C-alpha cells in the first residue's frame, strides 16, 4: 500500500497507489476505394437504366 | 405467459422442471435460440452469461450461477480453500490436497512430497488418492512415485489428496460410502438444503490391504453397478435414504443424523457458499441465477465429515426427482416469476 | 499548453456536443455569448482551458470544436439555441440529406463528396493551435453518419495528422432507444475501419444510461437531453484533466500510456456516481468511500457487464469535489479487502488517483443534483468484450440471412467487407479472451 | 426541407387520393382554400413535406392528379377541399382505359404519361431537397393499375436514387367492378415487385369485412372503404409530416423495414375501428392494432411472421405504458416474430391524434402472410388464363400471351420468396 508521485496544485491533486506489483492506408488508397465503392454505383445505376430501356 | 428456453437436452433434473412448468400451463417454451425468455434452462459449458439481461421489459433468469466453477473444479476447488481466508489452509473439514500438473505442461508438487516424506517418516498412514475432473481415472497409491507418475502419464490437471484410510463401515457389510446433499441457492443468495440426501454406499466389504481392487473405495453408482458382484444387496442400487441412515446411526451409535453429521454438512455447505458469494452473487446485476449444487461427503469413524467435492451440474435419486424439481420451481422459479408445506428445504440463514 | 479539437459526427455526436460544452462553459464562467470575466488576458492566454477555448480580441471565447451532419436540422439547434454566439458558421457543417441509418451511405456515397470540406474547417481551427494534442471525437454506432462518414474522418485524420492522438466517446446502439434494426451493422463496419485509427475509445452503451436516468433519477421514459446531460458529466470528468490544472491525464497522450497497454484494446469502461435526483427532498451525501465503492458496482457502469469475471489491466479514479488523499486510500483498502478486483499478472495492481477541487458543475434546473464529491472510474477490463459478444451476435442472426445487405451494396459497398470486419471483431474477441481468461 | 411529391392515379387513387388530402389537411389546420388556421405550431413544423407555400401564405398540396377520363377527377375538384389543388396538376385524357392493363400502360396511358412527367419535373425542380414519391392507385382497373405502374417506371428512370412508395388497392371479388381485375392485378404486382420501395397493400376485401362486421356497417359504399384508406394513410403518414425519429424519412424507413428489395409490401393497420365516446386504454390500442380483424391486407398474421413491424401511437398517453404493452405483444407472442432480426418491431409516438379521437395506433407490418393475398390473386390469375378467357380485350391492344405467363411466374415466385423465409 505505496503512494508516489504526489503532485499537488492550488486546484487539485494527483497520485499513485500500488496494492502489490506485476509477476496505415495513404491518401492515395482511401480515394481509390472511395473511388472504386462510387464505380460500382455508376455499373448498377447504368445496369438499371439500361434495364428501363429494354 | 412466462416464456422459457432449452439449452441442455442432457440434463434429467431440468428436463423434468422444463415437464413441470409445461404442466402449470403458465409457462411457454420458446426456440433455444429465442432471446424473448424470462428463464434460461442454460448449457453446462460456455454459457453465453454476457447475453442475459439486455433484452427491455423481460426480467430474465438463468440456472447457473457465473463463477461457481470455482467450487465445483477440482483444482479450483484446492486453490479456492488455501487462498481464501474464509477458508484458511488450516481449513479442518476437507482433506489434505494439492494441485499437481502433469510434467509435460502454481504447482504443489514439492509441497506435497514434503508432507508425504513426513508422514513416512513419522510411521503415520501415508494413503493418498489421486484424481481430477476428466474422468469417467483415479488411482489410489502408499508410494508418492506412483502418484506423480500416474499423472505425467496423463495431460491434464489433477489433485493429490489425503485418503481416509478410517471410513465409516456400514453394518453388516463393512463397507464404505459417501453421502449426496442437494443445495439449491435462489436469486436472494438464500441456502435451501434438500431434507432429502442419500448415501452411495458401496456393495463390497472395505479392505485396506487392497487398493488395486477399487471397487470398495470408490463409492460411485456406476461403479458399484459395474464392477461390483453385490449390487443391490443391501440397500436397492447401493442407495440408502437418510430415513434408514439415521434409523442404523441410533441401533448401532446410539447417535442422530443431524446430530453427528448433519450440523457438519450445514456448516460446510455455508461456509463453501458465503465464501463465493461476493464473487457470484447477481444481487446487483442486470439478471438473476439460481442453481442446483451437488455436495459429496465422507464420513469418518469417528463421525467426522470431510467434504470431497461439490458438482455444478448433479443428476438425483430417481425417487427424489418428483419432491425435488417441485422444490426447484417453488423457491427458484416461482419467486421470480408467480403463479396465477412444510417446505422440503432446509434455509441456511446467513448474514449476507 | 496544447491545444484539443472536438469533433461531433452525426446526430448522437452533436448533442451530445452541445450538452457537453453547454457544461463547459458553466464549469470555467464563460457566459453564451463567449465571455469570460475571470480571464485577466483579454484575446489570448495559455491557459489550461485554452486547451478548448480559443480567443478573439473582442474577449469570446470560442470552442475549437467542429460539427458535422449530413442532414441540416440538429446542427440547425446550435445555430439559434442558448449557445449560438459561441461558434461562428464556419464550425457548423450541414449537408440536406443523411445517411439514413446505411453505413455504407455515410462513409461512401455522401462522404466521399463532403470529407475534403471537413478537413478544410478543421485545417483552419488547428491553424489557431501552437501545439495541436489531438482530436476528441464524438459519434454513434448506430448512424449512418455517426458510424460511416467518422471512420472516413478517423482514417483522413491519421493521413493529415499522424503525430496527433485521437480518442472517440462513441454511443452503443440500445433497443430501447434505437428506432434502426441495422444498428449491429453499422457499429461493426464502423468498429472495423476506426480500429487502428483510434487511440483511446469510451463506450457509453445507451441501454446503461438510458437505465441510470430510471433508476437514479425516476424519469419513467428518458428523453435524449436527460441521456445526454448524464453523459456530459462523464464527459467532463474525463475531460476535466485538460481543461483545469494537475498532473494526472494532462495530455491525450497520457490516455493511452495509462489506460492502453496493449493499442487494439482501447475501450476503457467507465463507472460514475453519484447520480442523485435534483427533485428529491434533500440527499444524505455520500462519502469518498461510498462513492468510491459504487465505481464497482454495475449500476453506475457506462456499459452493463461484470468486472468481477475479467481482469483489470489499468484503472484510474478522477475525483472532483471534497476530496483528500487520505480518503481515497481509506477506501481503496476497504474495496480490495471486499471486492473481485483480478488484475492481469503483467500490469500491477494498482490505481491512479486524480482529484479536482471544484465539485461537479449541474446545469440549472437540469436532472441531477448537486453533490459534494463524484468521481469517475476509469478502468480497462476484459469484461467489456461482453459488449463485443452481444453486438457480434446480432450481427451474425441477420448476416446468416443477408438481411439488409442489399442496401449497403447498393451504395457501392462490397459485400466482403461485411466478413472483413465481421472477423476483425472475432480477433478483437480473441484478443480479450487471451488476456482475461486462464 | 424533404418534400414527397404525391400522385394519385385512376378512380380509386384519385378518390381515395383525395380523402387523404381532406384528412391531413384537416390535422395541418390548413382549410379548403389553403389558409393556415391551426394553433399549433406543430402543424407547420413539417408542413412542406406535403404543401408548397404560395403568395399569401397559401399552403398547396404537391400532388399530381391523373386519369385518362375526366369524370373523377371533376368530383374532386368539385369536391369539399377541391380548389385547394394546383389547377395545373389536373392531367387528364378522354379517351378512358376500360379497366384494362394494356390501355392504361402501352396504349391509351403512353399519349398521356410524358405530360404527366412534366408536371412531376415541375413540383421536383422546386424542392429544396426531394425525398421521394408517393402514389395511390388501384391494381384492379386500368388507369392506376397499368398507367400508375408505367408512371413509376418513367419517374424511376428520370430520378432513379429517389424512394418510390405506393398505396395500392388490391381487388377481391367481394368488391368487384370487372373479372378482368386479377389480370390487372397480376400485371401490376410484379411492375411494383421491381419499381417501388415500399408498397402498403389494402385488400378491398378486408376493407369491406371490417365495414361488415366490425363496423357494422349493413350496405358498404366504396365511400365507407375510403374512410378507412383515409386514415391509415394519415397514420403511417405521420412520422413523415411531424417531428420524430422513427421511420421519420423515407429511405430510413425502408432501411427499416425491407430487408430483401422484393420483399417490400407492407401490411396496415390501424385502430380503434368502432360506445364511440368511450376511452380507449393502451392495451386495448396494441391489442386491436395487432389484431387480424384491425389489418387490411386480408391476411392472418398467424399464418406467416413479421419480418419487420412499425407501429405509431398517436396522442396524449402513457409512453411508458405504450413501451410496456409493445414489449407484451412481442414476448407474448415472439413465435410471429422471425427471431433472426433482432429488435426489428419499433415504436413510435405522436402527440397530436387525429380528428376527434383521444388517441390511435397505426400499425405497418412487413408479415410473410402477405403471400396469401398473391396467392388469391394467382389463383384467380390462372383459372381464367387457362382458358385464355377475356385475354382478347389485351392482345387487341398488342400484348402477347407471353407476356401474361412472365407475370404469372413472377408473382410464384415472389410467393415462393416469402414462404422460405416463413420458414
Ligand atoms: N445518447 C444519445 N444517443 C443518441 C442521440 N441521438 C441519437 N442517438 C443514438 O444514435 C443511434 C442513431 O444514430 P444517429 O446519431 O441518430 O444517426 P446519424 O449519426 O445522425 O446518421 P444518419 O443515419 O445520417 O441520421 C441510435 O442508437 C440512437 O439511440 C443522442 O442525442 N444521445
Ligand atoms: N480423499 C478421499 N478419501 C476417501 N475416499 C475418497 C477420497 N476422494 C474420493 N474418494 C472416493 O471416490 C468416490 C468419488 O470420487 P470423486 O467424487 O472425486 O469422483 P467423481 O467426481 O467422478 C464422483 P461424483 O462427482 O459423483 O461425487 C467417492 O465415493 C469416495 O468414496
Ligand atoms: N377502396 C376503393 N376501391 C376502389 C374505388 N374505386 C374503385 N376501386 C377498386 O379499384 C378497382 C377498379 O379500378 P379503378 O380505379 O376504378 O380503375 P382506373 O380508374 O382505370 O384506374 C376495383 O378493384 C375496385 O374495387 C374506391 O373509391 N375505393
Ligand atoms: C363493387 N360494387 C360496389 C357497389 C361496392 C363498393 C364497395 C363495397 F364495399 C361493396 C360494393
Ligand atoms: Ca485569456
Ligand atoms: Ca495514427
Ligand atoms: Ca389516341
Ligand atoms: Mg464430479
Ligand atoms: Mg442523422
Ligand atoms: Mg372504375
Amino acid at each position: 500500500m505505496e503512494v508516489i508521485e504526489l503532485n499537488k496544485c492550488t486546484s487539485g491533486q494527483s497520485f499513485e497507489v500500488i496494492l502489490k506489483p506485476p509477476s496505415d492506408p495513404s491518401l492515395e488508397e482511401i480515394q481509390k476505394k472511395l473511388e472504386a465503392a462510387e464505380e460500382r454505383r455508376k455499373y448498377q445505376e447504368a445496369e438499371l437504366l439500361k434495364h428501363l430501356a429494354e | 405467459m412466462y416464456t422459457f428456453v432449452v439449452r441442455d437436452e442432457n440434463s434429467s433434473v431440468y428436463a423434468e422442471v422444463s415437464r413441470l412448468l409445461l404442466a402449470t400451463g403458465q409457462w411457454k417454451r420458446l426456440r433455444k435460440d429465442n432471446p424473448r425468455f424470462n428463464l434460461m434452462l442454460g448449457e453446462r459449458n460456455r454459457l453465453p452469461f454476457g447475453r442475459l439481461g439486455h433484452e427491455p421489459g423481460l426480467v430474465q433468469l438463468v440456472n447457473y450461477y457465473r463463477g461457481a466453477d470455482k467450487l465445483c473444479r477440482k483444482a479450483s476447488l484446492v486453490k479456492l480453500i488455501k487462498t481464501s481466508p474464509e477458508l484458511s489452509e488450516s481449513c479442518t473439514w476437507f482433506p489434505e490436497s494439492y494441485v499437481i500438473y502433469p510434467t509435460n505442461l502454481t504447482d504443489e508438487r514439492e509441497v506435497f512430497l514434503a508432507a508425504y516424506n513426513r508422514r513416512r517418516e513419522g510411521r503415520e498412514g501415508n494413503v493418498w488418492i489421486a484424481k481430477s475432473s476428466a474422468g469417467a481415472g483415479i488411482l489410489i497409491s502408499s508410494e508418492a512415485s506412483e502418484l506423480l507418475d500416474f499423472i505425467d502419464e496423463q495431460g491434464q490437471v489433477h489433485v493429490i489428496q489425503k485418503y481416509l484410510e478410517k471410513p465409516l463401515l456400514l453394518e453388516p457389510g463393512h463397507r464404505k460410502f459417501d453421502i449426496r446433499s442437494w443445495v439449491l441457492v435462489d436469486h436472494l443468495y438464500n441456502i435451501y438444503l434438500y431434507r432429502e440426501g442419500v448415501l452411495r454406499t458401496s456393495s463390497e466389504p472395505y479392505n485396506s490391504a487392497n487398493f488395486q481392487d477399487k471397487t470398495c473405495h470408490l463409492t460411485n453408482h456406476c461403479i458399484q453397478k459395474e464392477y461390483s458382484k453385490n449390487y443391490g444387496r443391501y440397500e436397492e442400487g447401493n442407495e440408502m435414504f437418510f430415513e434408514e441412515f439415521n434409523q442404523y446411526l441410533m441401533d448401532a451409535l446410539n447417535t442422530t443424523l443431524e446430530n453427528s453429521i448433519l450440523l457438519q454438512i450445514k456448516h460446510i455447505i455455508r461456509s463453501c457458499l458465503m465464501c463465493i458469494e461476493p464473487a457470484i452473487s447477481t444481487k446487483h446485476l442486470h439478471y438473476q441465477s439460481f442453481q442446483l449444487f451437488g455436495f459429496d461427503f465422507m464420513v469418518d469413524e469417528e463421525l467426522k465429515v470431510w467434504l470431497i467435492e461439490v458438482n455444478g451440474a448433479p443428476a438425483c435419486a430417481q425417487k427424489l426427482y418428483a419432491e425435488l424439481c417441485q422444490g426447484i420451481v417453488d423457491v427458484a422459479i416461482s419467486s421470480v416469476f408467480p403463479l396465477a408445506p412444510t417446505s422440503i428445504f432446509i434455509k441456511l440463514h446467513h448474514h449476507h | 499548453m496544447r491545444e484539443c479539437i472536438s469533433i461531433h459526427v452525426g446526430q448522437a455526436g452533436v448533442q451530445i456536443g452541445n450538452a457537453c460544452w453547454e457544461l463547459y462553459c458553466l464549469e470555467h464562467g464563460i457566459q453564451p455569448d463567449g465571455q469570460m470575466p475571470s480571464d485577466k488576458t483579454i484575446g489570448g492566454g495559455d491557459d489550461s482551458f485554452n486547451t478548448f477555448f480559443s480567443e478573439t480580441g473582442a474577449g469570446k471565447h470560442v470552442p475549437r470544436a467542429v460539427f458535422v451532419d449530413l442532414e441540416p436540422t440538429v446542427i440547425d439547434e446550435v445555430r439559434t439555441g442558448t449557445y449560438r454566439q459561441l461558434f461562428h458558421p464556419e464550425q457548423l457543417i450541414t449537408g440536406k440529406e443523411d445517411a439514413a441509418n446505411n453505413y455504407a451511405r455515410g462513409h461512401y456515397t455522401i462522404g466521399k463528396e463532403i470529407i475534403d470540406l471537413v478537413l478544410d474547417r478543421i485545417r483552419k481551427l488547428a491553424d489557431q493551435c501552437t501545439g495541436l494534442q489531438g482530436f476528441l471525437v464524438f459519434h454513434s454506432f448506430g448512424g449512418g453518419t455517426g458510424s460511416g462518414f467518422t471512420s472516413l474522418l478517423m482514417e483522413r485524420l491519421s493521413v493529415d495528422y499522424g503525430k496527433k492522438s485521437k480518442l472517440e466517446f462513441s454511443i452503443y446502439p440500445a433497443p430501447q432507444v434505437s428506432t434502426a434494426v441495422v444498428e449491429p451493422y453499422n457499429s461493426i463496419l464502423t468498429t472495423h475501419t476506426t480500429l487502428e485509427h483510434s487511440d483511446c475509445a469510451f463506450m457509453v452503451d445507451n441501454e446503461a444510461i438510458y437505465d441510470i436516468c430510471r433508476r437514479n433519477l425516476d424519469i419513467e421514459r428518458p428523453t435524449y437531453t436527460n441521456l445526454n446531460r448524464l453523459i456530459s458529466q462523464i464527459v467532463s470528468s474525463i475531460t476535466a484533466s485538460l481543461r483545469f490544472d494537475g498532473a494526472l491525464n494532462v495530455d491525450l497522450t497520457e490516455f493511452q500510456t495509462n489506460l492502453v497497454p496493449y493499442p487494439r484494446i482501447h475501450f476503457p469502461l467507465a463507472t460514475y456516481a453519484p447520480v442523485i435526483s435534483a427533485e428529491k427532498a434533500y440527499h444524505e451525501q455520500l462519502s469518498v468511500a461510498e462513492i468510491t465503492n459504487a465505481c464497482f458496482e454495475p449500476a453506475n457502469q457506462m456499459v452493463k457487464c461484470d468486472p468481477r469475471h475479467g481482469k483489470y489491466m489499468a484503472c484510474c479514479l478522477l475525483y472532483r469535489g471534497d476530496v483528500v488523499p487520505k480518503d481515497v486510500n481509506a477506501a481503496i483498502a476497504t474495496i480490495k479487502t471486499k471486492r473481485s478486483i483480478q488484475f492481469v499478472d503483467w500490469c500491477p495492481t494498482g490505481f491512479k488517483v486524480g482529484i479536482n477541487y471544484q465539485p461537479p458543475t449541474v446545469v440549472p434546473g437540469g436532472d441531477l443534483a448537486k453533490v459534494q464529491r463524484a468521481v469517475c472510474m476509469l478502468s480497462n477490463t476484459t469484461a467489456i468484450a461482453e459488449a463485443w459478444a452481444r453486438l457480434d451476435h446480432k450481427f451474425d442472426l441477420m448476416y446468416a440471412k443477408r438481411a439488409f445487405v442489399h442496401w449497403y451494396v447498393g451504395e457501392g459497398m462490397e459485400e466482403g467487407e461485411f466478413s472483413e470486419a465481421r472477423e476483425d471483431m472475432a480477433a478483437l474477441e480473441k484478443d480479450y479472451e487471451e488476456v482475461g481468461v486462464d | 426541407m424533404r418534400e414527397i411529391v404525391h400522385i394519385q392515379a385512376g378512380q380509386c387513387g384519385n378518390q381515395i387520393g383525395a380523402k387523404f388530402w381532406e384528412v391531413i389537411s384537416d390535422e395541418h389546420g390548413i382549410d379548403p382554400t389553403g389558409s393556415y388556421h391551426g394553433d399549433s405550431d406543430l402543424q407547420l413544423e413539417r408542413i412542406n413535406v406535403y404543401y408548397n407555400e404560395a403568395t399569401g401564405n397559401k399552403y398547396v398540396p404537391r400532388a399530381i392528379l391523373v386519369d385518362l377520363e375526366p369524370g373523377t377527377m371533376d368530383s374532386v375538384r368539385s369536391g369539399p377541399f377541391g380548389q385547394i389543388f394546383r389547377p395545373d396538376n389536373f392531367v387528364f385524357g378522354q379517351s378512358g382505359a376500360g379497366n384494362n392493363w394494356a390501355k392504361g400502360h402501352y396504349t391509351e396511358g403512353a399519349e398521356l404519361v410524358d405530360s404527366v412527367l412534366d408536371v412531376v419535373r415541375k413540383e421536383s425542380e422546386s424542392c429544396d431537397c426531394l425525398q421521394g414519391f408517393q402514389l395511390t392507385h388501384s391494381l384492379g382497373g386500368g388507369t392506376g393499375s397499368g398507367m400508375g405502374t408505367l408512371l413509376i417506371s418513367k419517374i424511376r428512370e428520370e430520378y432513379p436514387d429517389r424512394i418510390m412508395n405506393t398505396f395500392s388497392v388490391m381487388p377481391s371479388p367481394k368488391v368487384s367492378d370487372t373479372v378482368v381485375e386479377p389480370y390487372n392485378a397480376t400485371l401490376s404486382v410484379h411492375q411494383l415487385v421491381e419499381n417501388t420501395d415500399e408498397t402498403y397493400c389494402i385488400d378491398n376485401e378486408a376493407l369491406y369485412d371490417i365495414c361488415f362486421r366490425t363496423l357494422k356497417l349493413t350496405t358498404p359504399t366504396y365511400g365507407d372503404l375510403n374512410h378507412l384508406v383515409s386514415a391509415t394513410m394519415s397514420g403511417v403518414t405521420t412520422c413523415l409530416r411531424f417531428p420524430g425519429q422513427l421511420n421519420a424519412d423515407l429511405r430510413k424507413l425502408a432501411v427499416n423495414m425491407v430487408p430483401f428489395p422484393r420483399l417490400h409490401f407492407f401490411m396496415p393497420g390501424f385502430a380503434p375501428l368502432t360506445q364511440q365516446y368511450r376511452a380507449l386504454t393502451v392495451p386495448e390500442l396494441t391489442q386491436q392494432m395487432f389484431d387480424s380483424k384491425n389489418m387490411m391486407a386480408a391476411c392472418d398474421p398467424r399464418h406467416g411472421r413479421y419480418l419487420t413491424v412499425a407501429a405509431i401511437f398517436r396522442g396524449r398517453m402513457s409512453m411508458k405504458e405504450v413501451d410496456e404493452q409493445m414489449l407484451n405483444v412481442q414476448n407474448k407472442n415472439s413465435s410471429y416474430f422471425v427471431e433472426w432480426i433482432p429488435n426489428n418491431v419499433k415504436t413510435a409516438v405522436c402527440d397530436i391524434p387525429p380528428r376527434g379521437l383521444k388517441m390511435s395506433a397505426t400499425f405497418i407490418g412487413n408479415s410473410t402472410a402477405i403471400q396469401e393475398l398473391f396467392k388469391r390473386i394467382s389463383e384467380q390469375f390462372t383459372a381464367m388464363f387457362r382458358r385464355k378467357a377475356f385475354l382478347h380485350w389485351y392482345t387487341g391492344e398488342g400484348m402477347d400471351e407471353m407476356e401474361f405467363t412472365e407475370a404469372e411466374s413472377n408473382m410464384n415466385d415472389l410467393v415462393s420468396e416469402y414462404q422460405q423465409y416463413q420458414d
